[PDB]
């Protein structure tokens, strides 16, 4: 029989990982982008924030210490306008108190994550090692017209 | 009438 692998969904989407978990250095001020439309494979939107540039951020709180082994990412089809957005590459940053937070490392220089190239479809990315954290940030750097995202974590919780 | 997102 199979034996459990760290690597199950943990929340977006599914809903273990609640409305209130998801937060974001701003969002978009007509309220249609906000942080708990970040869903994966949610079909209203994504977030966006209030200003597109690589200081914002999409946050999740695991609330517990959890081993994060991967991450998966969409850009969105804006419902009113019919126009596609998506994140081409992303830092990632954790933090097991919310406060003291580790910019995600490959070697000596941050780990830039290549994402996405259209908005429907998912780019999964894997951890070169299980972290044990509790928050995450997903901070874009690069986009096709503007930032929106909808997410997923993988992993296993201890 | 505010260009939409």
């Amino acid at each position: 029989g199979h034996m459990f692998q760290c690597n199950v969904p943990l929340g977006m989407e599914s809903g273990r990982i609640a409305n209130e978990q998801i937060s974001a250095s701003s969002t978009y001020s007509d309220g249609r982008w906000t942080p708990q439309q970040s869903r994966l494979h949610g079909d209203d939107n994504g977030w966006t924030p209030n200003l597109d540039s690589n200081k914002e951020y999409l946050q999740v709180d695991l609330r517990f210490l959890t081993m994060l082994t991967a991450i998966a990412t969409q850009g969105a089809i804006s419902r009113e306008t019919q126009n596609g957005y998506y994140v081409k590459s992303y830092k990632l940053e954790v933090s097991t108190n919310g406060e003291d937070w580790m910019v995600y490392r490959h070697g000596k220089n941050h780990k830039v994550f290549q994402a996405n190239n259209d908005a429907t479809e998912v780019v999964l990315n894997k951890l070169h090692a299980p972290l044990l954290t509790r928050f995450v940030r997903i901070r874009p750097q690069t986009w096709h017209s503007g930032i929106a995202l909808r997410l997923e974590l993988f992993g296993c919780r201890v | 009438r505010k260009l939409r997102r």
